[PDB]
């Protein structure tokens, strides 16, 4: 245990915590920002790029139906096995 | 020789038998740091950096400093 | 046209800080621009007094930093934890019971797995405190 | 008109908010990826009627000449008569970035227009569902803004086991 | 002062080549040095001759 | 690559060059630090902590 | 060359007529791109017409085939002339640089605009159209030449340090074709002496098995974009065709003679076209004719015979030996009384260099020889 | 390791020659041919096409070790419960009385 | 979650740039093979053989300069993290396997079909082909499992044998003034000796092991080279 | 003569490193801390307080709650969230308040 301890980094100096729902919204902002303007065209690459990709992925979550039950990603604490909640 | 792994470079001979024979050797053309050269000892008559400084009382320095390290704190402790 | 993408365009004269950048590379030039000082991938320089001045130098600050700034956090937990939990019954010993209790954590440290373990584990019939004495 | 900047937020809130997702909404997304599936193809076979059209003859005698791997005599027959009836008119064959420009920009230009039409075709889709999900995108494309925990708001419908929050 | 060698050092760096021996150039030009009178007057000698015929 | 240098022949040449003065001041923290803990850490009124059954490092660990 | 305010100016001024011009330009090389393609296909080589597969024997990798991929037309004359080839080959380098900039447009749709304000601030991918004065004329190709000595040495470099890294010639001749061929441009190279290199570099690379580091850097040299670079295949065409014109253009002159009577402007712009003759070197005719005949000395009998041009990546190596300079060399011979560590003079020498200047000083000998017996002496004694 | 020169047209043996998992596939069975893995890959060695068996499986390999792995490792359906937690299929229909917004027009 | 941390390798750093702004030769290379490949002469490559020469000389660096200065006390290997040098050889590895594939010459991959034509294809050399390619990932897993064993199993030996010397050195050394001073004299003499094993064993097992490093990628790089003959 | 080594600013060497010398390792490298920030970005409270403290977590003071409480006060603040709503409680504000008049 106290040998294991040595192979930490030793510099840390901060820590910083964003929810995934949050700096998502953002992201997705920005990209609305800078892709709303007139002189890119839909049919462009660069817009396409920035969307059908991700247009696709959040098709298939949609689409999802399994049978086996994913916890939520996100939860207080996810290191007890026979508690998924 | 050797300090530790630290090994002291010997220069190769260059010059034959026959003609080493007839090298006159002069060391008062030499330097004053090098006179009775030994290779096994060539520093034995060099200079030190700091008059007065011997190698034990840098050993000692070091040595008072470690004590000041593991002491100080049991004549000048501090709270948390 | 804003920017050049050559290194060519210089910013600044030719003579700017001369003196202080010929001291610095006096100082870098003079022990490691020499026949014998051939390295090993960049890393592991042949002269033998570079090793001789960085190791002690790269330890001193190392352990400088290992002993005031992450053993700390260790030997602030015990005295926490063995002396009331919270930091202000701590802070009610004085300075030579707090030297004492530190000390006993280097003690624990320099056991390690070869001390005794009547350090840790209490003997039956003992009289000391216990896990729930604060409890 | 730009549909996925406005459907990307729609779409995020759907995931995040899943469990108000009727049968129909489902449908519609199965109905979105069967038609991704399609378009794909139809790009793809137009990429490889393109590729083919501009291919050299030799190469196209090289591919479609003997040897049969099979040899069981439809192979031959077949091979025989794609390459007959390419090699036998006229085919503009460029080769470098010409043969670049012209197998992709249809390829692309259909995938991407056809892909754009199906976005349309979904949100109006999704304008027209009498749920909460359709709800949500009326008031996304009246206010422009996404109204999350508007299930619970509306008080959207629960299983009978429940509704005990609603219970106000 | 020497631009020839630090164009052509430069330049092999900047294409990927790495290697500081070249053996095969090497190979060619380790013999060439300025030839003796003799051997000046012997190929003096064979390209007079060839020049007759 | 170890190829070459001032060697001191013994201990008393250690003071012929800077470098290894440092160095030997060096060796004589590292390895005077030792009886410093020898006196240190097996003194008479060093006392064990009353309290170190309250806890320890394994019941955390564990 | 570097962006400028001034060159920015000119081109945002001639940006409208340049383009009314490049559509017109691109009309006439349309016109005359349709014969040169009909008359090759009809009455050019089955292999030719039909684009036989050359592949590579390592990674059996398409590319085109000198031989059997690029014809010579001898009989291009009746349909088309030298000029309208000169034409056709200038409108295909402006039509490429506006092919890429075109894709660009259409690829960033409007976020562009910052990087055409780069564009048009340099004369090295903007085309021949925009300038509309003899003095933008002669910066843009200042420009074009300044491009050509940035890309062309690296592509000597690459071609001769993996050549003689790799093989070496079979005979003397070969080694004496070899070293002379990447001579500076200040001497001249006889092409007799330096044609058996084709042939030693035929048996080492053809320009089927060009690498495509070796080609980016061509094109380089060669004025032609390179963003994006994509598959080996696509520049490759481009080169293939550019110098089948300009072997078809060649053939034209050296059988018609049409040099000699070509004016002095037009000779320049023909050799410019074969990378022969940089503007900024100030040539005059005879300059100009050497530089031609020496062109089509280097081509060879073989190429009137039978139209078969030498090994391309040694033609390319050739002509791009014109535009690899003398390394310079600025500074008075005085500048070497200096000297270049006086910074280190107060450090002075410490045991270890004293040392090394005692041992290795004049007084080398007498310390050798005394060492040398001291040790004899300790050993007889230890014995 | 050595470098590959692909068979001419005359060295290549005929299709009879080649034998499936039991025997030769020859008239009156040449249509087997499609179905038997085996043929085809005897078929494929003797044409010197080895790759139409390698590349495949390679490709597949890497396609598994880069994109497929992980997402069976992280989004992948688990196996079923025995006692499943199947849809009711009520939730999402609008309260009765509420007044949906207007649809854009 | 984002962690703000910094490597371990400022005070090197500055090294590099006190002795690195005026130019030096280098001689001594780990692993030298990477700039020879071909050692028989006439034999050339089309393909871009000598690309990994830089990235086998930073990574040296680089791993040298973490792996090699650990031995001192306290030095921290920033980098120590299974999936981390998973990573890194996920990207060296993949890169130049790519590289191979994109070049979509399918008859580059003839050789995993081991064996010849005598070997039944369905049931001897499918599964060799399928063994291979299976090895080929392996070899890439196991180069990078063998890299971070190493140093975990090397480090972890020298902090468990420092302890015990700090623990008899310091709680042990009175007898010297005791009559039992032969056992400690002996027991301290083969700590010093186990001391000096130890270290002049991680020393060489570092570089050993980045030359094995090295040498893997390597190897994967030269099982699809083909070379051609000048004439 | 001209290098990219000597010759170029140090980003535009980058750009020409990693998009003509090596091209695939940067799109890999890309890749892989894509899939790094998308799976291995996220630590819950437990696992912080099993693994994310150097000494262990000081739970006389806990300091995740500490954390929490000030987002959620910093948002309900900033967003203007009535944290009293029946959505939140269950509840109506009658129904509330006379809970608190019991307790
Ligand atoms: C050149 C490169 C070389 C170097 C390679 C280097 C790398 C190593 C190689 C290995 C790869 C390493 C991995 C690196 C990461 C790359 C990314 C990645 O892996 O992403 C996977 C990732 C996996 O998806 P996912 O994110 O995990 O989500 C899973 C969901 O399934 C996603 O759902 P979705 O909604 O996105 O839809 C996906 C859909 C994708 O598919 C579709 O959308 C529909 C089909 C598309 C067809 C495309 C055109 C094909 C050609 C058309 C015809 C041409 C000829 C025309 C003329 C004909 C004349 C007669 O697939 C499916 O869902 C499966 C549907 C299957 C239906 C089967 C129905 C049964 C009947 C048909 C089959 C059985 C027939 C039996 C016949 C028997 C006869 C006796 O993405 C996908 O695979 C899907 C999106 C991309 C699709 C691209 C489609 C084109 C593919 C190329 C085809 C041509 C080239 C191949 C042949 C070459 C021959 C020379
Ligand atoms: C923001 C936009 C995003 C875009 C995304 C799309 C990707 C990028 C787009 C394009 C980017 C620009 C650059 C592309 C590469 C340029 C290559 C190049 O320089 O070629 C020069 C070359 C010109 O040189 P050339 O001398 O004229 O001819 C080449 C020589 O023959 C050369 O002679 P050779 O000796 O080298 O001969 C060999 C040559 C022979 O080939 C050729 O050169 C012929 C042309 C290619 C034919 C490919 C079709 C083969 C047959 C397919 C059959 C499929 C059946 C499936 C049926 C399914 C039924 C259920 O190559 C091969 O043998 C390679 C064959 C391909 C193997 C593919 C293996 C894939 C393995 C898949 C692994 C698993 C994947 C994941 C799992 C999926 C499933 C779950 O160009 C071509 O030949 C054609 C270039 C076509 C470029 C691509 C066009 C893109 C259109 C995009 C439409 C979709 C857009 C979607 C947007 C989405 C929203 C944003
Ligand atoms: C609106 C949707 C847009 C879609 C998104 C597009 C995104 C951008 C990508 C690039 C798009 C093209 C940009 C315009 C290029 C200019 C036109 C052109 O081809 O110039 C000829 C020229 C031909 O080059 P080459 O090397 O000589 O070609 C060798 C051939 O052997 C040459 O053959 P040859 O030796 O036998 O000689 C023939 C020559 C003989 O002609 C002449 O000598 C006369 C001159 C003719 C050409 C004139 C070009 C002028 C260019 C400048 C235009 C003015 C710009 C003004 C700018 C300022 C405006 C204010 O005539 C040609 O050049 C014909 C070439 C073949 C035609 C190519 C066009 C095919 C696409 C268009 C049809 C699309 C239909 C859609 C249907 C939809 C169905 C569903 O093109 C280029 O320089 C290549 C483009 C360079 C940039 C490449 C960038 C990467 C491309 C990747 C594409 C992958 C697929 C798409 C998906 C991408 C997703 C990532
Ligand atoms: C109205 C006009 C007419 C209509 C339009 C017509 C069409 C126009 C478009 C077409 C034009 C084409 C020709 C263009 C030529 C010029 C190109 C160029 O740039 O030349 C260099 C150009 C100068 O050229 P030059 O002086 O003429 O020299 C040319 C020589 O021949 C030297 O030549 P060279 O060859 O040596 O130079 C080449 C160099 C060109 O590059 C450069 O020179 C670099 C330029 C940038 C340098 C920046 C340095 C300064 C950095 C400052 C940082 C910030 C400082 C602090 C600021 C504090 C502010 C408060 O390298 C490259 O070529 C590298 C290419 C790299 C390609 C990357 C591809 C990535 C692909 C991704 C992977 C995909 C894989 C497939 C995945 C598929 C998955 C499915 O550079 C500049 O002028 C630098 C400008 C710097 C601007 C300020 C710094 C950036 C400001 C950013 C503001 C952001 C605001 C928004 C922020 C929002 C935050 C939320
Ligand atoms: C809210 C609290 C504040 C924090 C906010 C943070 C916001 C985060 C947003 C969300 C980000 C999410 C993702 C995060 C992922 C992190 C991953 C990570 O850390 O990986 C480990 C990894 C460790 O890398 P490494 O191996 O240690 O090497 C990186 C090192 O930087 C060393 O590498 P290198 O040496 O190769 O680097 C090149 C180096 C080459 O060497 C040098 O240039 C030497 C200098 C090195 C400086 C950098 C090292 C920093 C050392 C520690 C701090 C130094 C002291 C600071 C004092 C602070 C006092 C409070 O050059 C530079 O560093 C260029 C900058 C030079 C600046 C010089 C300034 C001179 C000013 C002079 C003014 C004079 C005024 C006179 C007025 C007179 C009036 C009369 O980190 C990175 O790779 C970088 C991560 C950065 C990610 C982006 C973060 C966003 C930007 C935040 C900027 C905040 C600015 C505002 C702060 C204001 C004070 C509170
Ligand atoms: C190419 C091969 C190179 C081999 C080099 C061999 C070096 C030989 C060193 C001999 C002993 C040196 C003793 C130093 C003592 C320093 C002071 C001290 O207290 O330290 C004690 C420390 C630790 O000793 P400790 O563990 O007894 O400490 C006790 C402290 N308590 C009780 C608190 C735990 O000593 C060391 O860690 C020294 C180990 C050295 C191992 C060799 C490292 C080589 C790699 C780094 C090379 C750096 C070169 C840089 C050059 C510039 C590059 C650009
Ligand atoms: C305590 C637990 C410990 C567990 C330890 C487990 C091991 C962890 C090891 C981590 C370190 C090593 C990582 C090595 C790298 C692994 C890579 C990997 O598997 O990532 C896969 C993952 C898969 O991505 P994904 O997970 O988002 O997959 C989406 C699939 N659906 C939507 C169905 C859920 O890749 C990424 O994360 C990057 C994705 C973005 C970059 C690629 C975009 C292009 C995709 C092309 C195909 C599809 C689009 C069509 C074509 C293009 C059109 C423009």
């Amino acid at each position: 245990s106290n040998p294991a301890d040595h192979f930490r980094p030793n510099l840390k100096a901060l820590t910083l915590y964003a929810e995934r729902q949050h700096y998502v919204d953002r992201w997705l902002h920005v990209k609305e920002r800078w892709l709303a303007p007139w002189y890119l065209p839909w049919w462009s690459p660069l817009f396409q790029l920035g969307t059908w990709y991700s247009q696709r992925s959040r098709n298939l979550f949609l689409v999802e139906n399994h049978l086996s039950y994913r916890p939520y990603k996100f939860r207080r604490n996810d290191e007890d096995r026979n508690n998924p909640y | 020789y050797n300090m530790l792994v630290f090994r002291d470079p010997k220069r190769r001979p260059q010059l034959s038998e026959e003609e080493r024979a007839k090298v006159v050797v002069n060391q008062a053309e030499w330097p004053e740091e090098f006179k009775d050269f030994d290779p096994d000892d060539p520093y034995k008559n060099s200079p030190e950096i700091i008059k007065g400084m011997s190698s034990w009382n840098l050993f000692l320095w070091g040595v008072e400093c470690a004590f000041i390290y593991q002491f100080y704190e049991l004549v000048f402790p501090k709270s948390i | 046209v804003l920017f050049s993408t050559y290194r060519s365009s210089r910013l600044v004269s030719k003579e700017f800080l001369h003196g202080p950048v010929m001291r610095f590379r006096a100082l870098g030039e003079y022990y490691f621009q020499r026949a014998w000082n051939g390295t090993l991938n960049w890393a592991l320089p042949g002269e033998y007094r570079l090793y001789a001045v960085m190791i002690p130098f790269i330890y001193f600050y190392h352990r400088w930093h290992n002993d005031h700034t992450l053993d700390r956090d260790h030997v602030e937990k015990a005295m926490i934890m063995r002396w009331g939990g919270t930091l202000e019954d701590v802070r009610k010993l004085s300075a030579k019971d707090q030297l004492r209790v530190r000390c006993f954590t280097d003690i624990e440290k320099l056991y390690s797995a070869y001390g005794p373990k009547d350090t840790y584990l209490q003997p039956p019939g003992d009289t000391l405190p216990g896990k729930d004495f604060y409890r | 008109t730009k549909y996925e900047l406005k459907m990307q937020y729609f779409d995020e809130w759907m995931i995040r908010w899943r469990k108000f997702q009727t049968e129909s909404d489902w449908e519609i997304e199965k109905g979105r990826q069967w038609w991704r599936r399609f378009n794909m193809a139809v790009s793809g076979a137009l990429f490889c009627g393109l590729v083919l059209y501009t291919s050299g003859t030799a190469t196209l005698k090289r591919q479609y000449g003997l040897p049969h791997f099979f040899d069981i005599g439809v192979d031959g027959q077949a091979k025989e008569t794609m390459l007959k009836t390419l090699t036998s008119r006229w085919r503009y064959t460029p080769q470098g970035y010409g043969r670049v420009l012209i197998t992709g920009v249809p390829t692309y230009i259909l995938f991407v227009t056809l892909e754009h039409y199906r976005e349309r075709r979904r949100m109006q889709q999704y304008l027209q569902q009498n749920t909460v999900f359709g709800e949500q995108m009326r008031r996304l494309l009246s206010t422009g803004k996404i109204e999350e925990y508007l299930p619970v708001n509306i008080k959207a419908t629960l299983p009978a086991s429940q509704q005990a929050i609603y219970n106000y | 002062w020497c631009p020839e060698v630090r164009d052509r050092a430069e330049l092999e760096v900047d294409i990927t080549g790495w290697q500081w021996w070249s053996p095969l150039e090497e190979r060619r030009l380790l013999p060439v040095r300025l030839r003796s009178v003799n051997e000046v007057r012997e190929i003096m000698s064979k390209t007079q001759a060839k020049k007759s015929a | 690559m170890l190829l070459g240098g001032f060697v001191p022949r013994r201990f008393s040449q250690f003071n012929r060059d800077p470098c290894w003065m440092f160095f030997i001041f060096s060796v004589g923290f590292w390895l005077g630090e030792y009886p410093a803990m020898m006196i240190k850490y097996n003194a008479r009124d060093l006392v064990y902590d009353p309290h170190r059954y309250v806890w320890s490092h394994h019941d955390d660990h564990h | 060359m570097q962006g400028s305010w001034s060159v920015l100016k000119k081109n945002c001024s001639n940006f409208f007529p340049g383009l009314l011009a490049f559509a017109q330009q691109t009309q006439e090389a349309y016109g005359i791109w349709l014969r040169i393609y009909n008359r090759q296909q009809k009455y050019g080589p089955t292999d030719f017409v039909e684009q036989s597969e050359t592949f590579s024997p390592d990674y059996h990798k398409r590319f085109h085939s000198q031989d059997k991929n690029m014809w010579v037309d001898k009989e291009l004359c009746t349909e088309v002339s030298q000029k309208e080839v000169a034409r056709l080959m200038t409108y295909k380098l402006d039509m490429w640089r506006m092919a890429h900039c075109a894709g660009a447009l259409l690829a960033t749709g409007g976020y562009a605009i910052p990087f055409g304000l780069f564009w048009l601030a340099n004369d090295t991918w903007v085309p021949s159209s925009f300038n509309l004065t003899g003095e933008e004329l002669r910066a843009w190709r200042e420009a074009q030449d300044l491009y050509r000595y940035r890309s062309a040495p690296s592509y000597l470099t690459d071609t001769k340090w993996h050549f003689d890294f790799h093989a070496y010639p079979w005979n003397e001749t070969q080694e004496r074709a070899w070293d002379d061929l990447f001579e500076k441009n200040d001497v001249r190279r006889d092409p007799k002496v330096v044609r058996p290199a084709a042939e030693m570099y035929d048996g080492f690379i053809k320009f089927e098995l060009i690498r495509r580091k070796s080609l980016r850097h061509l094109c380089r040299s060669m004025n032609i974009p390179t963003f994006p670079m994509l598959a080996r295949l696509c520049n490759g065409t481009r080169v293939r065709d550019y110098w089948n014109l300009a072997w078809c253009e060649d053939y034209m002159v050296i059988t018609q003679r049409l040099h000699e009577s070509m004016t002095d402007e037009e000779l320049y712009d023909y050799a410019w076209r074969r990378y022969l003759a940089p503007y900024d070197k100030n040539l005059n005719r005879e300059q100009l004719m050497e530089r031609v005949e020496d062109y089509f000395e280097f081509l060879g009998p073989d190429f009137v015979a039978h139209g078969k041009a030498p090994n391309l990546v040694i033609l390319t190596n050739y002509v791009l030996g014109y535009y690899n300079d003398p390394a310079y060399l600025e500074g008075d011979i005085s500048e070497l009384d200096k000297n270049d560590y006086d910074h280190l003079a107060s450090w002075g020498k410490d045991a270890f260099l004293r040392r090394l200047e005692f041992e290795n000083g004049p007084l080398r000998d007498q310390v050798e020889a005394h060492t040398q017996r001291l040790l004899a002496e300790r050993a007889a004694i230890a014995k | 390791g050595e470098l590959f020169v692909r068979p001419k047209l005359e060295e290549i043996p005929p299709a009879d020659q080649c034998r499936g998992f039991f025997g030769p596939l020859n008239d009156s069975l040449k249509f087997l041919r499609l179905l038997d893995i085996k043929w085809m890959m005897n078929r494929a060695v003797a044409m010197r096409r080895e790759y139409l068996i390698a590349t495949p499986t390679l490709f597949t390999f890497i396609w598994m070790f880069t994109w497929k792995g992980a997402v069976i490792y992280f989004w992948g359906d688990r196996a079923p419960p025995r006692r499943m937690d199947w849809n009711t299929e009520e939730t999402g229909r609008l309260p009765l009385g509420f007044k949906p917004t207007p649809a854009p027009l | 979650m984002f962690l703000f941390f910094f490597c371990d390798l400022f005070w090197l750093r500055l090294l590099l740039c006190m002795y690195y702004c005026v130019w030096s030769r280098l001689c001594f290379i780990v692993y030298f093979n990477c700039l020879m490949l071909i050692f028989d002469f006439l034999l050339f490559c089309l393909f871009d053989l000598y690309l990994f020469v830089g990235l086998c000389l930073f990574l040296l660096l680089w791993f040298m300069l973490f792996n090699l200065y650990s031995l001192i006390l306290y030095y921290c290997i920033t980098y120590l993290n299974l999936y981390l040098l998973f990573c890194i050889v996920f990207l060296l590895y993949i890169a130049f396997l790519f590289l191979f594939c994109f070049l979509c010459d399918f008859f580059l991959f003839n050789n995993l079909l081991v064996g010849d034509s005598f070997m039944d294809v369905f049931f001897i050399r499918f599964l060799l082909c399928f063994l291979e390619c299976f090895s080929l990932l392996c070899r890439c897993l196991s180069t990078f499992l063998r890299l971070f064993c190493n140093l975990l199993s090397s480090h972890f030996l020298l902090l468990m044998f420092f302890d015990f010397f700090y623990f008899i050195f310091v709680f042990f050394f009175y007898g010297v003034f005791c009559y039992w001073f032969i056992l400690f004299i002996f027991v301290f003499c083969f700590c010093l000796l186990f001391y000096v094993f130890l270290y002049l064993l991680d020393l060489f097992a570092a570089i050993l092991q980045l030359f094995i490093f090295c040498n893997m990628i390597l190897q994967l790089i030269m099982d699809f080279l083909l070379f051609l003959l000048f004439v | 003569v001209y290098t990219r080594w000597k010759c170029d600013r140090l980003p535009v060497f980058q750009l020409k490193l990693f998009t003509q010398e090596y091209p695939m390792h940067a799109a890999v490298g890309i890749f892989t801390i894509i899939f790094l920030w998308k799976h291995m970005s996220h630590c819950s409270e437990e696992t912080e307080r099993k693994y994310g403290w150097w000494a262990g977590y000081p739970y006389w003071r806990d300091p995740i709650a500490r954390r929490n409480e000030t987002k959620y006060k910093q948002m309900i603040i900033n967003n203007d969230v009535d944290i009293t709503h029946p959505k939140w409680t269950g509840c109506s504000v009658e129904q509330l308040e006379e809970l608190s008049r019991v307790v």
